[PDB]
């Protein structure tokens, strides 16, 4: 069922910090 | 043996030096001066005062079309001889107008956006950002030439641009115009006339060439002007003079010689990068000055993949030299023109850094290397902190002024700005207008914070180890 969708350009900044957090605590830890 | 590779480490100074010579002539600014001059300073209209540079309105660009553009493109005929047809137009009188320029533009769709259904009475229209996702591809208006009808990227044979607010496809509604003033002009009456820039319109190209055959050296002209979202317009610009005609003369089959040279001299020092490697120490990154090797062998390595790639790849000048009332397409050729100048001025400058390797002859060198080298843990440490410290201030800086000062719009143009502080090159006005409280506190305590801790900590962290080296040396001296 999967699609290969979303060909827009486009950036969501909410997904992105949380991952970055989530790696930088772990770099930090 | 601090003799065989200084030895053959001048000679690569002396061929970089002579291949850099050549690639930046002289009497080269003055041509892209007067194009300039020509093209983004001459008023739209004799009763106006408004040019390119500074356009405000897309009846602005109306203006600019039939107007200040026509009279630089299409030039006076100079009535000398029988003039049998359309006879073609010498800009300067020197510099040859090739084919025909091309205007284009980039529009979107009417169905675009999605208006709140709390309001959907007195809203009608609507247009989103451009997106390729939100881009029109069907018949407008007169549906009659190519004008009119959207075609594809690769039937036009171009690419993307990156302009300032997006980055614009290489399709959209295009037309190619005459070779006289009398028929452009009424071409551009008659899309004019019929709206073609309607309030869905994007992005606008103009493109042309030419070639002055005084000096051999191409310079293809590219204007572009953005018609936001939010309404208003911005414009922009290019004029790259490149060179398609190399070998002409003897100094130019001496420059292929040098490359030739150049490149002989890279493939030895990658061989010799490579045969130290392989036996001799299967390690050899904590010198600092095996790192910049590779960095130049990889930098030139992709400079010659690239030169090669664009002086291969020049059929267009083929193509166009078969039939010449047409379109010339040079815009590949001047983009990989700018990226080869990139890498090649990159690479001349890591070269002159390689070449702290052999300034240690007398001893009052040695202990700045030595002072040097000992220090840069501990600026590297602090650097880290300083970088923080200003990055802070930045995002800061661009969390409150960015909406209204025009100089913290943007995260970079923050640093720009924080950066060009410390040399004093502020004005202290629009910071202060902008906002009576926290705009003079953030400029005070910036200041004062940066300047003194951080400059007078890295004074003192220079200052010491340098008296600890010097110390230690001047100590050991006098015990031996
Ligand atoms: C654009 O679409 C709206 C509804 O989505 C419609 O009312 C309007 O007439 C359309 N305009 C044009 C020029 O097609
Ligand atoms: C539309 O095409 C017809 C073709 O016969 C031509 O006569 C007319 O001038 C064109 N109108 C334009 C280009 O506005
Ligand atoms: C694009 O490339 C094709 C392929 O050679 C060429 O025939 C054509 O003239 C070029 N330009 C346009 C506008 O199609």
């Amino acid at each position: 069922r999967f699609v290969f969708p979303e060909p827009t350009a486009d950036v969501n900044y909410i997904v992105m910090l949380t991952c970055a957090v989530c790696l930088v605590t772990y770099m930090v830890m | 043996s601090v003799l065989r590779e200084l030895v053959t480490y001048l000679l690569f100074l002396i061929v970089l030096c002579i291949l850099t010579y050549g690639m930046m002539s002289s009497n080269v600014y003055y041509y892209t001066r007067m194009m300039s001059q020509l093209f983004l300073d001459t008023p739209v209209s004799k009763t106006e005062k408004t040019n390119f540079k500074t356009l405000s309105s897309m009846e602005d660009f109306w203006k600019f079309t039939e107007g200040s553009l026509l009279d630089g493109l299409y030039w006076k005929m100079q009535p000398s001889n029988q003039t049998e047809a359309d006879n073609r137009s010498f800009i300067f009188y020197e510099n040859l107008l090739l084919g025909v320029p091309r205007i284009r533009q980039l529009r979107v769709r009417n169905g675009s956006c999605s208006i709140p259904q709390d309001l959907r009475d007195e809203i009608k229209e609507c247009y989103d950002v451009y997106s390729v996702s939100s881009e029109d591809r069907a018949p407008f208006g007169p549906r009659n030439g190519t004008a009119w009808i959207y075609t594809s990227e690769k039937d036009l044979n171009g690419s993307s641009h990156w302009g300032i607010i997006a980055t614009y496809s290489g399709a959209g509604y295009y037309l190619d115009l005459s070779r006289t003033r009398e028929e452009t002009a009424a071409q551009v009456a008659s899309l004019k006339k019929n709206v073609w820039l309607d309030r869905g319109t994007r992005a606008t190209f103009i493109d042309f060439s030419v070639y002055n055959a005084n000096i051999n050296l191409f310079c293809v002209v590219r204007l572009l002007v953005e018609f936001p979202a939010t309404g208003g317009v911005i414009p922009s610009w290019q004029f790259q003079p490149l060179k398609l005609i190399r070998y002409v003369t003897t100094f130019d089959f001496f420059l292929a010689a040098c490359e030739i040279i150049f490149c002989f001299f890279i493939f030895y020092y990658v061989v010799e990068e490579i045969l130290e490697i392989r036996i001799h120490k299967l390690h050899y990154f904590r010198s600092f000055w095996n790192c910049l090797d590779v960095v130049i062998v990889v930098l030139s390595v992709v400079a010659i993949g690239i030169n090669i790639y664009r002086t291969s790849n020049v059929e267009v000048l083929l193509q166009f030299l078969e039939d010449q009332n047409t379109f010339p397409n040079f815009e590949h050729l001047a983009y990989w023109q700018i990226q080869f100048n990139n890498i090649a001025a990159v690479t001349v400058f890591f070269v002159w850094i390689k070449l702290f390797k052999f300034i240690n002859f007398n001893r009052t060198m040695s202990q700045l290397s030595t002072t040097m080298s000992r220090c840069a843990k501990d600026l590297f440490g602090f650097a880290i902190m300083f970088f923080i410290i200003f990055l802070a201030y930045a995002q800061l800086a661009y969390l409150v002024f960015g909406t209204q000062v025009d100089d913290f719009s943007t995260f970079q143009e923050c640093i720009f700005t924080q950066f060009r502080i410390i040399l004093g090159d502020i004005n202290f006005a629009e910071i202060e207008e902008a906002n009576r409280v926290l705009g003079p506190i953030y400029f005070t305590t910036f200041v004062f914070f940066m300047f003194f801790i951080l400059l007078n900590m890295f004074l003192a962290i220079i200052n010491d180890t340098y008296s600890e080296v010097k110390s230690d040396l001047a100590q050991q001296k006098a015990e031996m």
